[PDB]
């Protein structure tokens, strides 16, 4: 199934995932496309930040859903 | 009796890195703060840097640390903004080519440090990445981002 990841710069990332995919797997797929390391990614769905060890189905994130990406890197 | 502790004023490294990678005093603390408002001191995140470049039709591509540095087409890149640790604490640093010679334009330096050609800065990046806790951002045009021509 496909889900969308929207970034603060207005970009939209399309991902192929499964309900059993963990949030870490989603962050790994974001790393494959964007190069952003998982430990720098903050994924938010419906106003809540998502936990790495939990799965997509645990958060009831279904197909065509839109996740938000916030980056942590500071300097 | 508590502990009195005077601290240095912030370094504004994000602003100096933006300006050094663009070779022009374009951004300021006021521009950075203005950008940081609409995304919701002196410790600006990578979102601010990305938005700052986006306002100029540019973009920051995040380099995958897993890729070999040989796959990085440095000539296609306007410059590099690094995030290095400062002995935690981190700071932003610009690397930029001028007339074919790459320089480490770290705002904490007293003068730019010449790195040489692509091999020299590639060894610099490899030595910076092997140290750990190093993130490499590629400053490129929107066209180079769309084409992915930063990747050789």
């Amino acid at each position: 199934m496909q889900i969308f990841v929207k970034t603060l710069t207005g970009k939209t990332i399309t991902l192929e995932v499964e309900p059993s995919d963990t949030i870490e797997n989603v962050k790994a797929k974001i790393q494959d496309k964007e190069g952003i390391p998982p430990d720098q990614q903050r994924l938010i769905f419906a106003g809540k930040q998502l936990e790495d060890g939990r799965t997509l189905s645990d958060y009831n994130i279904q197909k065509e859903s839109t996740l938000h990406l916030v980056l942590r890197l500071r300097g | 009796p508590t502990v009195y502790h005077e601290r240095q004023r912030l370094e504004l490294c994000a602003v100096h890195a933006l300006n050094n990678v663009l070779q022009q005093q374009l951004f300021s603390q006021e521009a950075a703060d203005e950008i940081c408002k609409r995304l919701a001191t002196g410790n600006y995140d990578v979102n601010v840097i990305m938005a700052a470049l986006q306002g100029l039709g540019l973009a920051a591509v995040w380099w995958d640390r897993r890729r070999p540095l040989s796959q990085l087409a440095l000539p296609q890149v306007l410059g590099l903004i690094l995030n290095l640790p400062s002995p935690r604490r981190r700071h932003w640093v610009a690397l930029r080519q001028v007339d074919g010679v790459y320089y480490n334009l770290d705002s904490k330096l007293r003068a730019p440090e010449a790195l040489g050609d692509e091999d020299g800065v590639r060894a610099f990046l490899a030595a910076a990445l092997a140290q750990g806790l190093c993130e490499v951002l590629l400053v490129v045009t929107k066209e180079v981002e769309e084409k992915g021509s930063w990747l050789r």
